[PDB]
């Protein structure tokens, strides 16, 4: 994601008198994926068992 | 009304005018009063046009409780300051305000707490010149110039010369108590007469490049 940032300021007039400017800055933010994993395995005899139940 | 002479020829410029056109820099300012300074004015003058004048404060802030508004950069300038500022000028800005004793009288200067533009650079400005050592002297092309500060001691200060005038001199005869405009030249010829104290010639404008 990006940010603007304008800028600027003001002076009193004058006929001779320099301009003042505008300017702006952006930047950017940033996140991270995280993955995650998780298993599981059965026994032939310990299945038959547990049906007992 | 007012011309009693006729000359052969016209005045090439008036004191705070460009004469000519090139690069050039200038800011605005706030006048400060003299008053002001706190270790006094050993020099006084008016806000004449014309003069140096010195940087004196920021004045941006416009607030009066715990948070502040920055609305804008301005600056807040006193007519004579170590830190050169600039030199009044362009006086087709102002207005006129009259005078203490009638409106519509001849004022060359400006009141206190009123804007102006101050010049850094100009390739053509005429001012009006002073000569700071009570005798003949004749300027030349090349030379360099000089501002009165209002710290100026009145030993160094035997003649009355005013708080911001502009003194000319040669490469090597500075006086005391002046401060140097860096990269400052006269880039015209005029010649002035014996000076005494009271007795002020106030010198003849001449153009001068400012850098």
């Amino acid at each position: 994601q990006g940010i603007v940032e304008p800028a600027g300021t003001a002076v009193e007039y004058g006929d001779h008198t320099n301009i003042p400017l505008t300017s702006w800055n952006a930047n950017f933010e940033r996140r991270t994926i995280v993955r995650g994993e998780l298993g599981m395995m059965v026994g032939t005899l310990e299945e038959g068992r547990a049906s007992a139940i | 009304m007012f011309q009693k002479q006729v000359y052969r020829q016209y005045t090439p410029g008036f004191p705070g005018d460009l004469i000519e056109d090139g690069p050039k820099r200038a800011r605005p300012g706030r006048i400060m009063s003299l008053s002001a300074v706190n270790p006094a004015a050993t020099a006084t003058g008016p806000n004449r046009a014309s003069r140096a004048f010195g940087y004196a404060g920021d004045v941006s802030a416009l607030g009066e409780g715990q948070p502040k508004t920055i609305a804008a950069r301005a600056s807040e300038v006193v007519i004579g300051g170590a830190n050169f500022f600039g030199v009044l000028g362009h006086p087709k800005h102002y207005a006129l305000f009259g005078s203490a004793g009638d409106s519509l009288a001849p004022s060359y200067d400006l009141p206190d707490g009123a804007e102006g533009e101050f010049f850094d650079m100009a390739t053509g400005l005429v001012v009006e010149i002073f000569n700071g050592a009570a005798a003949a002297l004749d300027l030349d092309y090349g030379d360099l110039v000089a501002y009165v500060p209002n710290n100026l001691a009145t030993a160094d200060d035997a003649l009355g010369l005013p708080a911001g005038a502009l003194v000319g001199f040669k490469t090597g005869s500075m006086p005391t108590g002046l401060v140097q405009i860096p990269n400052a030249r006269i880039v015209n010829a005029i010649s002035l007469p014996a000076q005494s104290a009271g007795n002020l010639v106030a010198g003849v404008t001449i153009v001068q490049l400012t850098q």
